């Protein structure tokens, strides 16, 4: 289904590589996701970066391979509760969803695509969107990040 | 981890120290990994090891050294096998480390004195063999029935070598049974000694499937008057090696140790046990001779050669010696250079190893006695040249060519 | 090179076969490298190995397999140590290869029959112990302490329900505890437990020793005291010593437990050294009734080992790590011992994975005897469930939760 | 004070949340004196919280010096200085500095001070020779661009 890698406590000891994504929220809505800077210019040495647009909120994510692969068009969406967004079971915890707007076109039947739901923002299977003939989406979910816990 | 890594600890004179190299898994800090090594290898308040120093490997990414002390009481007196299970038994399988290699061990005097050490050692061996002022020579017979084998031994020893060696893979096989090899070899030795007036021998292989067979073979070699025997310490085991070494002291028989299968555990540089550790372990267990191999990483090689010959070696990281090792007057072990060598390298070998060594050579254009002759001449020429201050690393070409003017055998060798 | 790589050779029933994995140095063809391995490991045109098949490792660059046959005549009857020097003595140090690993060996029946094999074997061992229908249980005593207090811990645990109690593998004889007293106090603990419970209980007394004579003395004393089983480290002590002890055990009726300390040094890295399945076969031929194989709770490789050391005949199956079909010619198997990271929550899986012919060695219970109780109950519950038809990989949680209500000792364990 | 390539998988090490406000050298001490000191990862969302907003944000992977900083974290862009255009230009730079460790105590340790134009890095001993017992930040690491070759 959706690839889910959970951030864990104590992971701050030695990250060799890390990536940065702008942050959008369920309350902020689809508009914020359109507003977020897509191209983050890497003029980096050990990371120095500039963004095409100024953005208030930034999440620092480890260079997990799916997140690293995205590059441009990478965004993180904050959800207060996991259950509403996740088609499957939830742990009643805040959810971070990484989405690639570059692949927003629905081509992957099993692929999950962030879309604007009537209630708010939801992750929808591609096949389901194809059944409703929705050719485009906000972003294609690449990874779901779960919070550190005890 | 705070009960194992102690950055401000000074080792005691009676502590055993070990130096490890490791590369920690992703998300694992070096200090935590070091503490774990100490815990896994010891209990895990006076029965635990302590990691006292951690430093990065210069030039190498994600690679660190850790120095761990262990209390004297954690080791059985006189036992190599106990020292090894305690230190390398399961730490290498530890999950937070990608790879682990053991580089060095400091054996405290208090522990060194509980071991026999070499049956005879360097000085005693020269006296027993009555051979002074030079390296010793030998070779391996390339090929046979026991008599034909015996003929080859005779010719090689008769021609001038000090020792002839059994192939390390021949113990007893349907094509040749050890009892006959021992009889025919012994005859060859006795004839050569009688005809030349020197002391000659043969490294009879007594490596065996059981300790009883090992003793039978060793006892037979003693009955036949053989001055030296051979054993494969890594394949056979330390219990068997130690046993044979005690036997050897009691019976006056020199012990030659072959290092077959060492590559299995020390070849790669990022995992396993460095040969110098095994070399120290062997010096404590027993053995008068130990293969070191040739050089013609000479720094690391020379490092362990001193560790197994000298009384006191100061730490020197550039030679791979991590700790100062005081051998407390235990006798040393002659290194044996071997593999890839011929008369062309004789200059280098003499200068590199000095006199306290054995050079084993692998054919000569005119058969075995000329073979032996060419090596004997080349060696004597090199030693005498060294004694006159000639620089064997540069003049070696001329030293051999000049020698070739008086010896047709050497010349035949130098022709190729 | 072309005298060794022979692409059109069919192995004989008497050939010893070996499968190696290697990575050649850049510039060196796979076929030439395979030929070289056969050459380095052998030699007289009947005394050479032949490389008969070379294929790439699927999914990897510069990674190949090579299959080499060796004539029966090259191997000393009954000797593991001769087989090993021949096969692994020097190939690992060969210059044209970056890395080399030995993956498998086919021992021809003709050679298998020259070995003793396990002293007693699986079926005999069950009959001697009078234990049927289930895996056996045990644990290692912690603190890993005087001989008297040690003996008390042993008594309580055996009395409490375990079949076996184990000595720490690193304690042979030390200033704080000498083997002779450990042996006396443990034997008392066993005898009281057996008298009280009516069952047969043992203890894996460590008889590992620095010399053969000492090893025998320890073993003889264990027999004098009526101990049914003893322990030995086959890798550190080595095969000459292991084989010797196994022979002693068969003659004297004592079961032999083999620990695998230091195996990580030899096989942890996937691209160099000797795979444990090879060592496991070698041990089955040398001796040992029990062998640590370790738990999984690579699964496929693990299952491979277990069949190789237990079955009479194993069909080749590369997906399970078995390269050659192996016929054991009615030699009895070795009972595998699972260990590492195990407690009652893993009991379901352990029973289903290994079946009945196994020993489970457990690590800490909140209440000694309550520990033994919790594991004894958990195991019996799992075995009964399996026989009834429950699926232990799914229902295991409920099987343990229900069992936990029968005995509060188990609940206490499950609660953590 | 290590110099590390932005390399992924070289030392594989891997996973963390860590952030530094970025300044340009041309900006000078004023930007450093104003960048937010406390950058606190929390809640469960883990979106980082800064006591004050900053224009440019860069993160330095949680290598050991970066993790050690905590408060006072700052990153300083530095730009070169080629006599000959054809001679290859030196790469752009970034300095991870602990503003909390402003005081100059270590001779070996480099410290961030102000050049005539832009900012500069000076040895602690040199700063003590010049009688400056204070610096803006203490440099804990050095830069180098992601090299795949």
């Amino acid at each position: 289904r959706i690839p889910v890698v959970r951030l864990k406590f104590g992971e701050v000891a030695e990250a060799t590589s890390v990536v940065v994504l702008p942050v959008c929220k369920a309350e902020e809505g689809e508009k914020k996701i359109l507003e977020a800077p897509m191209e983050i210019i890497a003029g980096g040495d050990f990371k120095v970066v500039e963004a095409e647009k100024g953005w208030k909120r930034w999440v620092v994510l480890p260079s997990w391979n799916p997140v690293a692969a995205i590059g441009k068009g990478g965004v993180a969406v904050s959800f207060r509760d996991d259950r509403k967004v996740l088609p499957w079971d939830g742990k009643e915890e805040p959810l971070l969803v990484v989405a690639d707007r570059v692949r927003n076109v629905v081509e992957a039947d099993d692929g999950y695509y962030l879309v604007v739901a009537e209630n708010g923002l939801k992750l929808e299977k591609g096949s389901d969107l194809k059944a409703r003939e929705v050719k485009e989406s906000l972003g294609m979910v690449v990874l779901v990040v779960r919070p550190p816990r005890e | 981890k705070l009960t194992y890594y102690t950055p401000d600890y000074t080792p005691k004179d009676t502590d055993l120290l070990a130096a490890f190299r490791f590369s920690p898994q992703p998300g694992v800090p070096a200090d935590e990994a070091g503490a774990a090594i100490a815990a896994e290898s010891s209990t895990g308040d006076r029965y635990k090891g302590k990691c006292y120093h951690i430093e990065p490997v210069q030039g190498e990414e994600n690679s660190y050294f850790a120095f761990i002390a262990y209390p004297l009481d954690l080791f059985e007196e006189g036992s190599v096998t106990n020292i090894l299970t305690s230190i390398v038994g399961n730490v290498f399988g530890f999950k937070a480390i990608r790879s682990l290699r053991l580089e060095d061990i400091r054996f405290p005097v208090a522990l060194v004195k509980t071991f026999q050490g070499p049956p005879h050692g360097i000085q005693v061996e020269r006296d027993l063999l009555n051979k002074y002022g030079r390296p010793m020579l030998g070779c391996t017979i390339k090929p046979l029935s026991a008599k034909n084998y015996g003929r080859a031994v005779y010719e090689c020893l008769r021609g001038g070598l000090d020792f002839t060696k059994d192939d390390e893979n021949i113990n007893s096989q349907p094509f040749q049974r050890w009892r006959d090899r021992f009889l025919f070899v012994a005859d060859a030795i006795h004839k050569s000694q009688a005809e030349t007036g020197e002391i000659k021998g043969h490294y009879l292989n007594v490596t065996a499937p059981t300790c009883e067979e090992m003793m039978k073979r060793a006892e037979f070699a003693k009955e036949l008057g053989m001055p030296i025997i051979m054993h494969d310490f890594l394949t056979a085991g330390f219990t068997a090696n130690t046993t044979l070494a005690k036997w050897c002291r009691d019976n006056g028989v020199l012990l030659h140790i072959h290092r077959a299968m060492h590559a299995v555990i020390d070849r790669q540089r990022n995992h396993g046990i460095h040969f110098r550790v095994l070399a120290k372990c062997l010096r404590l267990s027993g053995g008068d001779h130990l293969h070191s191999g040739t050089v013609v990483d000479k720094a690391s090689t020379l490092g362990f050669v001193d560790l197994m010959r000298e009384d006191h070696i100061e730490a020197d990281r550039s030679r791979g010696v991590f700790f100062t090792q005081d051998w407390a007057s235990m006798p040393g072990v002659l290194p044996v250079a071997s593999g890839g060598i011929h008369v062309w390298h004789m200059p280098a070998l003499v200068e590199i190893f000095g006199d306290d060594s054995v050079l084993q050579f692998g054919g000569h254009p005119w058969g075995n006695a000329p073979g032996a002759t060419a090596n004997r001449v080349a060696l004597e020429a090199c030693v005498q040249a060294r004694n006159e201050g000639r620089d064997l690393y540069r003049e070696g070409g001329d030293i051999l060519r000049e020698a070739g003017k008086w010896s047709p055998e050497l010349a035949a060798a130098l022709d190729l």
